């Protein structure tokens, strides 16, 4: 399918549309403050996923556990039994920490990182 | 065990109000700075989505109404500004002869203007209508517009016939159509898919009676925004449409004058033939067999044992009391007395219309046009898709209402939704990043 | 229910090669991975190669991965080694088995979860 | 040399030229809309290059394989005797069909990452 | 402390606070330029980044030698006894060629690594 | 007290104070205000 | 000191009939000449 035909599916078959909504993603005064105001939307969610350590990836594995009081359920429950528009209602309240978690993560690996480097 | 795992590209949106564009295939509605349209839009079944819909605060319709309050303005601004015309004028009847019913609606009035020299005046004769003539007190008239604000000349070549505008969402949002049959305004929509534009939607000017709109997929269905509350207006869909034919029969002149340096006034000339009153023919029994699904249906939310009775509309201005339209170019005001006066308990009809010259749309106030005669007969056959009706005890009564404008647009709208797109998100993975 | 059934060559000589086929039933192949055990005539179990559910994705034990290849077809719902070279110590019932890894999204096998009969590999 | 300098030069020598043609692609409503189209246009170029898995590089290998239908000339004819405005209009005709390899050459790569990640 | 609050810290402590101001870089007709402009200065300083092969870091480590023309004091006295502001007029005068010698230095890492891939 | 340059005559003094002082006016007159219509939508306001 | 950099071994085929950039100057000084000479004196009271 195309642009949000995996909108309906479970969260498993809809992460290999990853890149069409993307794509969907970027594509008189008033008008013109649209387009500005859609480029710096698009530009924070991607200086968000640089800040995070992820950058040019749709996928990104993080070092930050699953807390389990922002959800408890089955790993095959979530990926299996669920759409994205439930998964993010359910966890709605808990965004804003899960960001500040990720932050500080990325923070801690540069500097182990440089650190590393610094070895002769 | 598990640890968050960041997804971009998420199909996942919320509802929002922005800024949306125009598509489109001298008309008053042909934007220059309006990109074409796609000739091949595409479409997208959205397969167990329930997105919940309500029509009553879809911010598309204010969008639309701005647009169109905007272009009118824009479109009839570079024309000619009458501020000389604001002069007494000295009027008798056109035919004192006549006994119809078109008797002292057209009278013969005389007025000095100005021409291009400021120090030169002419005599000028024009035919004007009862409607935007006031008398002062052959006696003195003024034009009723001289005691609310001037009034500026529609230019002659500029056309008013409708062109439909397809809105399309700017990157980043989306076009939800709800594509639920018998949908009735509010709530979740079972057949949802996305758009990236809507389908084509025709600025048709009209009110009580909507034309040129679109049909009820299998019923007729009625929405509103609050049944039990009076104050609100009921807007009703057909699923068939009713045939009205409208003809202005009279071979009217129009004639022009210099007024200035670059600007001229038209103005209503000699009538040959008969004069002869303007009018709609309505069949008698389309109309009946569409009242009486339209009562069944009310019948649905007021009960079976209750009377549902048409009555005209309440007395108030011309505007907001009859039927009103554009037809060929002219503004024609009708009754709508002879289809909404029927009791209902569990062969054409002939509707007489008056045409006025001095025009105050949208319900603005000090925005006077004044728009120019149409040569010749005028005739338009359109289709009612739509009524819009207000209520008034074992009786309930019901009247035309209307004259909100955005009740028109949103009967169209009320099938689309804007989301905005939310790409990014989080989830559980048994996937941990490589360690330093 | 659920069934696995190795079909495969016999007798083989040093330096050849044999191509051992295992088909499967009863459950959605491309739901789960899959992977080759071995068991000499006295011996144990052995791990031998293991392929993710996709099949693009494949590991190997060290003494095979210079000889063996391992893939699958999931439209076939069959599992294919081809060996090589096949040297003497190689002689071992193979067995297929589904399980001994699970695909990120899925809980954690690292078993394996169900075995086919077997087939004879006589070098 | 500098901005297309080595437009006419063999496709090989301009390779070595590429931050500067990149450097001048970024440097009155009708003057503002032009600029606002501008950053369009590079953030569509930059997202493409995110989705295929290259993200900040100027030049990026792949696991595309060259079909030879697209062209079929020697490496070496191709690097020494051609410029890049010849090149371009010879494999005009395939841009789409490489851009679509490419992307779902990226989709494999990701979740084969993440499988391999998620063995302990 | 929030944005900008590190000014007045020492080099060391305020690169602890790199993603506070990062984000809050971000964060009629005049003001739209003003947007406007504001873009193309990120978008600038992003493209730069990635011309260093940098990308999406905010501490990235190069090959590029000290000149120790451009600055000679200690690396514990830059460190623990200047802010940011003292630094960057301290080595004013030479910031164009640092970033020339980033440049070149990128290009040459790409085309090794390009020539190491090609190893069979 | 603030200048750009106390020698220079020619710039201006702004001297801020750390109390206000109060400073009350009056226009003790009870005007009437009537209006005529000079054009259509156009209205004169003045002092009767 | 604006900058020219010859392009060697370049043939770019030039046709001045259909170049845009002639519309585009037409409009700057169409629309430059009203902008000017709008705020001036409209003589309206001439025409005698
Ligand atoms: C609902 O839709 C119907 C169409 O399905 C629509 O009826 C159409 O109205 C237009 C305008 O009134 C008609 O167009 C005119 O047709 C006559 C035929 O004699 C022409 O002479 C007219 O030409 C005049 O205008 C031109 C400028 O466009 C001038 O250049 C010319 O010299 C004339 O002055 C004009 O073409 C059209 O024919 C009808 N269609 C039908 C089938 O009758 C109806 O008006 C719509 N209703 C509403 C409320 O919008
Ligand atoms: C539309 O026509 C109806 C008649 O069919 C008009 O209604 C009558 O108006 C007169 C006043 O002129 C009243 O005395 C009558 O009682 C009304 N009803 C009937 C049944 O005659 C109606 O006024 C007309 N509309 C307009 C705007 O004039
Ligand atoms: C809709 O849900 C049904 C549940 O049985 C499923 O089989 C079907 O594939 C789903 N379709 C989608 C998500 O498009
Ligand atoms: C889970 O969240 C609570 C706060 O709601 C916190 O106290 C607890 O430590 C968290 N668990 C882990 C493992 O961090
Ligand atoms: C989740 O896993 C537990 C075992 O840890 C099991 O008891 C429970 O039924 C599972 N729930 C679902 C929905 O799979
Ligand atoms: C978020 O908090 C509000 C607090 O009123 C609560 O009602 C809501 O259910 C919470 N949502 C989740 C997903 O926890
Ligand atoms: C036109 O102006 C003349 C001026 O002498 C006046 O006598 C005449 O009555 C005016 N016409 C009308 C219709 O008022
Ligand atoms: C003149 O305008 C006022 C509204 O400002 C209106 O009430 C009045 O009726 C108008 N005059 C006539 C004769 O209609
Ligand atoms: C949705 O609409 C399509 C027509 O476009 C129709 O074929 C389909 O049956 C509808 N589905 C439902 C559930 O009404
Ligand atoms: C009016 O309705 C008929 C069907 O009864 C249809 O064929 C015709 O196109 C409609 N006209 C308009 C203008 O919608
Ligand atoms: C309109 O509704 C009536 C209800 O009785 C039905 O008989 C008629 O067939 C419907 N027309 C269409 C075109 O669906
Ligand atoms: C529309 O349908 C919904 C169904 O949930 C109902 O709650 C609402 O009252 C209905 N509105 C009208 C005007 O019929
Ligand atoms: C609908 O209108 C009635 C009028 O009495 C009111 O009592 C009721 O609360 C309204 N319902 C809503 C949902 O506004
Ligand atoms: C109106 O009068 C003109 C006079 O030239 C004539 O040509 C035209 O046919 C007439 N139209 C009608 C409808 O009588
Ligand atoms: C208006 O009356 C005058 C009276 O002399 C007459 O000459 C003129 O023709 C009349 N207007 C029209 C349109 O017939
Ligand atoms: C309207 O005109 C059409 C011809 O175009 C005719 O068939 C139809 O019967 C007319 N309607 C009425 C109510 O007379
Ligand atoms: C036609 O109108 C009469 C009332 O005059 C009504 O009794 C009759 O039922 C109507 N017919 C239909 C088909 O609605
Ligand atoms: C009217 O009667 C029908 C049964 O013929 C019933 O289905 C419907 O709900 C009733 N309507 C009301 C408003 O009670
Ligand atoms: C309405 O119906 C009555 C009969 O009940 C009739 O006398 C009257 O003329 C009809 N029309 C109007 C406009 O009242
Ligand atoms: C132009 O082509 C000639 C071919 O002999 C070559 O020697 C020269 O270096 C080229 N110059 C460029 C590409 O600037
Ligand atoms: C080359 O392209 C053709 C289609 O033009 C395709 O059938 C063929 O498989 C391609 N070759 C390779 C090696 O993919
Ligand atoms: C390309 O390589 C082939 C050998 O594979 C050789 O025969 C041919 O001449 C070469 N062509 C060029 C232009 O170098
Ligand atoms: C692309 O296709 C067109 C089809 O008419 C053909 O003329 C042209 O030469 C083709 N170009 C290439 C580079 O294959
Ligand atoms: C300011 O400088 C003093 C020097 O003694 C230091 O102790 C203090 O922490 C500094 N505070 C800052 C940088 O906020
Ligand atoms: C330091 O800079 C000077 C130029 O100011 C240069 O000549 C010298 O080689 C540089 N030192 C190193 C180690 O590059
Ligand atoms: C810098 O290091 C040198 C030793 O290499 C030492 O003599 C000097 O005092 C140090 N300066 C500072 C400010 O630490
Ligand atoms: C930069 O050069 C100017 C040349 O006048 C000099 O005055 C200034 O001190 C220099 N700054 C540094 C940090 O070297
Ligand atoms: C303000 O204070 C500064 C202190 O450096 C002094 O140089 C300057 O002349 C003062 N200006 C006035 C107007 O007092
Ligand atoms: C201030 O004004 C005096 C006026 O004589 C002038 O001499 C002096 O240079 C001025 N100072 C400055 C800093 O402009
Ligand atoms: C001004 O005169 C009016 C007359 O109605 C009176 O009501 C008002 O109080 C007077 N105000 C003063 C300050 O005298």
């Amino acid at each position: 399918d195309g642009f949000l035909g995996a909108a309906g599916s479970t969260m498993g078959a809809a992460s290999m549309t990853l890149t069409v909504q993307a794509r969907n993603l970027l594509s008189g005064i008033k008008q013109l403050q649209a387009r500005v105001l859609a480029v710096e939307h698009y530009l924070r969610d991607q200086q968000l996923l640089g800040i995070w350590g992820c950058s040019g990836k749709l996928i990104c594995c993080t070092n930050v556990p699953w807390n389990s009081s922002w959800s408890n359920r089955n790993l095959s429950e979530i990926w299996d039994n669920m759409t994205w528009l439930q998964w993010d209602k359910e966890i709605s309240n808990y965004t804003q920490i899960i960001y500040g978690l990720l932050e500080e993560s990325q923070n801690q690996q540069e500097k182990n990182e440089q650190d590393l480097l610094a070895l002769d | 065990n598990l640890w968050v795992t960041v997804y971009y590209g998420v199909p996942v949106w919320k509802d929002a109000e922005t800024t949306l564009f125009c598509a489109s295939d001298h008309n008053v509605w042909a934007t220059h700075a309006c990109v074409p349209t796609d000739p091949n839009p595409q479409e997208i079944h959205l397969e167990n989505v329930t997105e919940e819909f309500n029509m009553w605060k879809n911010n598309m319709v204010e969008q639309m109404h701005e647009d169109i309050i905007s272009l009118w303005d824009q479109s009839l601004k570079p024309c000619v500004k009458l501020t000389p015309l604001c002069v007494t004028l000295q009027c008798t009847n056109y035919a004192p002869k006549l006994r119809s019913m078109m008797r002292g609606e057209i009278k013969n009035c005389s007025f000095n203007m100005t021409t291009e020299l400021r120090d030169k005046k002419q005599k000028v004769y024009s035919l004007f209508y009862r409607l935007d003539v006031v008398q002062i007190n052959n006696k003195e008239y003024r034009l009723i517009n001289c005691n609310t604000s001037a009034i500026t000349q529609a230019c002659p070549k500029v056309s008013f016939e409708p062109i439909p505008i397809h809105y399309c969402a700017p990157a980043g949002f989306a076009i939800l159509k709800c594509k639920d049959k018998k949908f009735n305004g509010t709530g979740p929509c079972q057949n949802v898919s996305t758009v990236q534009c809507t389908h084509g939607i025709k600025p048709v000017v009209s009110t009580q009676l909507l034309l040129n709109g679109s049909l009820a997929e299998e019923e007729v269905i009625i929405r509103s925004e609050n049944i039990t509350n009076n104050a609100k207006n009921i807007l009703v869909q057909l699923n068939t449409s009713v045939q009205i034919n409208c003809t202005r029969p009279s071979n009217n002149t129009v004639k022009s004058i210099r007024i200035g340096p670059g600007q001229a006034f038209y103005y209503f000339g000699d009538v040959l033939g008969h004069v002869r009153m303007a009018h709609c023919n309505i069949s008698k029994a389309t109309w009946n067999e569409t009242l009486g699904k339209v009562v069944k249906q009310l019948r649905k939310h007021f009960g079976n044992n209750t009377i549902i009775r048409f009555a005209q509309s309440s007395g108030g201005d011309l505007e907001v009391t009859t039927h009103s339209f554009n037809c060929g170019g002219e503004f024609f005001y009708c009754n709508t007395s002879g289809l909404f006066n029927s009791t209902w308990i569990s062969d054409s009809l002939i509707l007489p219309c008056w045409i006025k010259q001095i025009i105050n749309m949208w319900q603005r106030i000090g925005q006077a046009m004044y728009a120019p005669p149409i040569q010749g007969v005028i005739r338009c056959v359109s289709n009612i898709t739509g009524l819009i009706l207000t209520r008034d005890s074992t009786t309930e009564t019901f009247r035309p209402g209307g004259g909100d404008m955005r009740d028109n647009w949103r009967s169209e709208l009320y099938k689309y939704k804007v989301v905005k797109i939310e790409p990014l998100g989080v989830a559980p993975t048994r996937c941990k990043r490589r360690t330093v | 229910e659920v069934q696995l059934v190795e079909t495969g060559g016999g007798l083989v000589q040093p330096g050849g090669s044999l191509k051992l086929s295992c088909r499967a039933s009863g459950y959605t192949f491309s739901s789960f991975a899959m992977s080759w055990v071995r068991q000499a005539p006295g011996k144990g179990l052995e791990w031998v190669s293991l392929i993710n559910d996709r099949g693009g994705l494949t590991f190997y034990v060290d003494s095979v991965k210079g000889r063996f290849t391992i893939s699958r077809d999931n439209s076939k719902n069959t599992l294919s080694l081809q060996m090589h070279s096949l040297r003497d110590g190689d002689t071992a019932v193979y067995y297929c088995a589904t399980g001994g890894m699970s695909s990120a999204l899925q809980s954690s096998k690292y078993y394996f979860d169900f075995w086919g009969q077997g087939a004879l590999v006589t070098v």
